[PDB]
């Protein structure tokens, strides 16, 4: 499809940036999670990032770990999030929505086969977050043989050469982890997005400030869910009362 | 880009986040400027020697293998300082450090040795050095948590997943990702992203080289087979290494059998699991029919990991090691064996090698054979875990 | 009548019952015999390089002597097999008993490292062993008494008097007196009746050989003093022997100063007893005004005898080797300093010649001098002993 | 004095064995000591080997172990062992009283002033159980020096440079720890008397009938006084029985 560009042509001539909340999927619950997906949604979710709990996530914090363990205690496959993926795309036809994912869990059942699933439910992006650009040959094209963009992390310590080659592998956006967002503008590098420390209004506005595309806020949604396991019904309100901020904040 | 060759036929690779790329790259940098400079290999080699102790005896057994054709003898790593061949390995990477200018180090431990090499590695060349340890490792090898605390280290107890070895691989990986523009990852197997497999091996290779050298001496032949238990690898491709190109030479390594494979208990991906994306490598693991890593389990503290270095994967692939497995029963006869019948008290990590080897001797019992043991560590830190099993089992 | 002198000036003889020197006298003239055979020293040797690992490494402390003119160098027994020097003059002891057609084994110990020995030595070379240990050594020493069970022998713990070295001491030889028949007696230190002093010291005086030839070979001359703990004398004559006839080297035997001599609880004999006849020989030792053997202190179980080794009291009467005290606090301190500035764990025996060690440097900083200190044993079996200590000081 | 040699021309004259009772001095107490000794003699022991309470008697059983501690915790001391002595002199002017002591509590404060105070208080002779003939040099001077006689133990494993030793150093009585009694008669050696496991009447008429001057019974008195710490009259009652008993046997 082409969901990333028209989302970008959108908000470019809207003059606002992108908010990209992060959540993972079956958190806490699978029906439980789809409220929180559509009410992240309600509230101007330019796009979504969305996890598959996995057994060992050795590049997330303590909330993400917990936030798996709450999946998997609510008996969470990555089968039954393809089936909440395509549900969600069912709902919202235009959204981006973009997986962050490990790389087992792509590798496992076969790579061209783990894609094939993401285009079947509609799927936009994968970023696999344990492999650098160096590894990447079999996930990006897998990627492109599906028409998903694949994803890539432009570290603060990027050399030129990464600079290069995030912006000539990598499709839909680029994920930032002021030099560097003036050096992927130079080589066509998709539109990048920054991910470090945004759990404030505060935090969101100056990433759009400094020149980007957009803003993704890695955790602290997670956070909201932790905060109200035991509060269905004023988990949701608390979320919309968030991300509605944070999108507030995105113009 | 890279110096070296990151994969072993298909296994290996540097399956790491971005952000820890150029961190990678900087140790391989240093580790080749390093093994082409004499007066690094001049330094290791001080420490291996003056320090560690350096060379380690070959011991041959007298009583264990009567009434057999098997001559079998033991490559004592018990003797090095810290206990076992973690050792070696450790003053090469601290070593490392210091010539890359970081002050910290991190390390995993299972078996608490890998721990207590670091600490007294750091302790020695003045670097500040952190610990995680599994809380359920904590527990069944605690003489080597107080030996870590006094030697100024700080230990972790690590309580997500099945709180052993990978739940602590986890917690130092998320660490270095953050901390390593001033701290090392002392990763303490041949296994995890390139360049740790290759500098492991090297670091360790000591180990087949003295054996070689001393089995010449005392048979004036080469062993028919090495036999190094198997938990990350580096034990076993030390010994392995200097052997390769010796086709004449076996090379077995051995998986903890835990309970028995049919359990699904037990450390045995190489042979009993499937090739995953793991601690930023591709190899063998044991894994869900989901691809979610399943946890290990083996008597043995330093074995319960659910992957395997990736040299050891290829050396399997192509035929030229083999590899078996070693049940939690099996490996305890071997220690006791080995306790009573030559007086030496072996980790029961190195008592799965001394296990199988017994089987090699005891079900062909008549067959030539010359045998060596990597003795990858002492049992003093089991002795209280050996307790326990053998008196709730009326023995 | 005897083949040897059992005198070290008006120390040491055969204070045994009659009914005892026939054994002494045979061991005695098997001992000669042994020490003429290249045979018997072709197999000693052996069992030491190739079981026990010798030589062990001379390591030059860099830290720990920094800011001073003092170069430190430690010998390190603890890398020998068992933990301690104990297991060099076992191996000897276990070759000349079965030479006399001996097939049991009996031992008393205190720190459970001459038990351990015994019970390796008796496991390698096919012996029965039996040990005597203070039941209050059982306790702080216990991850000794585990090992000895084992390899297979028999550990009988002693509540007589004070429980500790001296008390098994008592059992050994009041068994020995009935079994001495089948039995050897492998007496754990340089005391005792003769030849037992005399043969101890022969078999340990490699620590001594080695480190002359390490030193000279590192620094091209003779250490200004050679420093070793002294518990009934064994690793300390081990280390004096080969330099007693260079009279530039300073030879200090460090005594247990316990709580502190005024304290009365002490195992420092040789400056703070008087002579006396006890345990087979004529000796300083503690005893009450009424000559009572009194019960000795120390904070370690190693060091913790109420006499020593006639031939210390020798060496100090004639002004060849000076005698000191080192209190718990003082030999507490070295024990950490070498843990956080070196990485090793010493015994807390080997730790009051290291405290020593450190007292002349640091009283002195500006004097040069070229120091070795014996380091008699690794601290594993000490380490539940020094966390309950400074976990009640809160540190 | 004379003593041990009036004794055996006397038994000999009367075709009987000496009985010597061995009893650690103080023990369980002094006074009550004094009164145990005082009957091992009315019921005929014909002469007495006592000990001294020892701190470390590595040759001695838990028998005299547990004695000794006795006595300890009576408070018995050396010193108090010789005014005990003394007072057992003045009652008995013939009987011989051995000592048998060890090496520590002969040289504590001077080989001379030990024996010199055992002549003072009028003992007979002293066995020092850890001096072999080959050590002895010293001890049997300074016996001989005060008139005290030194015992000195003939083993079972004798050979005959020992046996000939013992003859020549020997005086009073030699302790017999068939072809031995031959050859201490051989060469002028004091009269043999047996000590290994005398604890029946049975076992010193077998120790008389094989040519020995006498026995002793180097324990299982003790064990009567073991047997009876809380009952003091019935020990005396029992000690009685036992001594009349196995000097009947001595004839
Ligand atoms: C004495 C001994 N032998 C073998 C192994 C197995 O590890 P490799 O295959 O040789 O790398 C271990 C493990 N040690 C690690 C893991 O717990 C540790 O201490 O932290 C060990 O302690
Ligand atoms: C590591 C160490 N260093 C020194 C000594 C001190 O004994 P010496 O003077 O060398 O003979 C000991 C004691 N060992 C005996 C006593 O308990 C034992 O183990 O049984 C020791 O274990
Ligand atoms: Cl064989
Ligand atoms: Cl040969
Ligand atoms: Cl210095
Ligand atoms: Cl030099
Ligand atoms: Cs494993
Ligand atoms: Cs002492």
């Amino acid at each position: 499809m082409e969901r990333y560009e028209n989302l970008f042509a959108q908000l470019n001539d809207r003059r606002e940036g992108a908010f990209v909340p992060f959540v993972t999927l079956g958190d806490p619950g699978i029906e439980q999670s789809l409220k929180i997906i559509d009410t992240l949604i309600d509230a101007g979710a330019d796009a979504l990032e969305l996890g598959v709990p996995f057994s060992d996530p050795l590049a997330d914090g303590p909330t993400i770990q917990n936030a798996n363990l709450r999946a998997f205690a609510a008996g969470v496959t990555p089968a039954q999030c393809f089936e909440m993926l395509a549900l969600i795309r069912e709902k919202h036809p235009t959204i981006p929505i973009g997986l962050l994912m490990y790389a087992n869990l792509v590798f496992n059942n076969g790579i061209d086969a783990f894609y094939a699933r993401c285009e079947q439910v509609g799927v936009d992006s994968v970023l696999v977050a344990d492999v650098p650009v160096e590894e990447s040959a079999p996930f990006r094209q897998a990627a492109l043989r599906h028409n998903i963009a694949p994803i890539f992390i432009c570290p603060p310590n990027a050399d030129d050469d990464l600079l290069r080659q995030v912006a000539s592998y990598g499709r839909g956006y680029t994920y930032l982890l002021h030099h560097l967002i003036e050096k992927l503008k130079e080589y066509h590098a998709a539109p990048a997005l920054q991910g470090f420390g945004i759990s404030s209004p505060e935090q969101v506005s100056a990433a759009v400030r400094a020149g980007a595309a957009g803003a993704i806020s890695g955790s602290a949604i997670v956070k909201i869910i932790e905060k109200n396991l035991a509060s269905p019904k004023q988990m949701l309100a608390e979320l919309r009362s968030f991300v509605s901020a944070m999108k507030a904040a995105s113009r | 880009t890279t110096l070296l060759n990151p994969y072993f036929g298909e296994f290996g690779g540097m399956y790491v986040p971005q952000i820890l790329m150029p961190a990678l790259n900087q140790l391989e940098e240093a580790f080749v400027s390093a093994q082409k400079d004499p007066e690094f290999q001049a330094q290791f080699a001080d420490l291996l020697k003056n320090y560690a102790g350096r060379p380690t005896a070959l011991t041959k057994c007298q009583n264990i293998t009567a009434g057999t054709r098997t001559t079998l003898y033991l490559k004592r790593e018990d003797l090095l300082h810290g206990g076992a061949h973690k050792t070696n390995q450790v003053l090469g990477q601290a070593l490392l450090a210091k010539r890359m200018g970081k002050s910290e180090i991190i390390a995993e431990t299972g078996a608490g040795q890998h721990g207590v090499a670091s600490a007294l590695a750091s302790a020695l060349l003045g670097l500040k050095c952190r610990i995680y340890m599994g809380a359920k490792d904590v527990e069944r090898q605690s003489p080597n948590v107080f030996r870590m605390r006094l030697m100024g280290a700080e230990v972790i107890p690590v309580h997500s997943g099945s709180a052993t070895l990978k739940d602590a691989c986890n917690e130092a990986l998320r660490d270095w990702s953050g901390s390593y523009e001033t701290a090392h990852y002392m990763l303490g197997t041949a296994a995890g992203p390139h360049p740790y497999p290759t500098i492991v091996r090297e670091f360790q290779r000591m180990i087949g080289e003295e054996t070689k050298a001393q089995i010449l001496d005392k048979e004036g032949r080469l062993p028919d087979a090495v036999i190094a238990c198997v938990g990350g690898g580096s034990n076993a491709i030390g010994m392995f290494a200097d052997f390769i190109n010796d086709t004449s030479v076996g090379l077995i390594g051995v998986e903890p059998g835990g309970h028995g494979i049919e359990t699904g208990e037990h450390g045995a991906p190489l042979k009993h699991g499937r090739v995953g994306i793991y601690f930023g490598m591709k190899a063998p693991m044991m894994q869900t029919a989901d691809g979610q890593i399943e946890e290990s389990y083996s008597i043995s503290a330093g074995l319960d990991f659910p992957s395997v270095g990736p040299q050891h994967a290829y050396l399997n692939s192509i035929g030229r090691a083999d590899y078996v497995s070693i049940t939690d029963d099996e490996a305890l006869e071997a220690f006791k064996t080995l306790c009573r019948h030559e007086g030496i008290i072996p980790a029961l990590e190195s008592s799965h090698a001394l296990a199988h080897a017994l089987k090699m001797m005891r079900e062909q019992p008549e067959k030539e054979q010359l045998l060596v043991v990597n003795l990858s560590g002492r049992g003093d830190k089991d002795i209280f875990t050996v307790h326990d099993i053998l008196k709730a089992r009326g023995e």
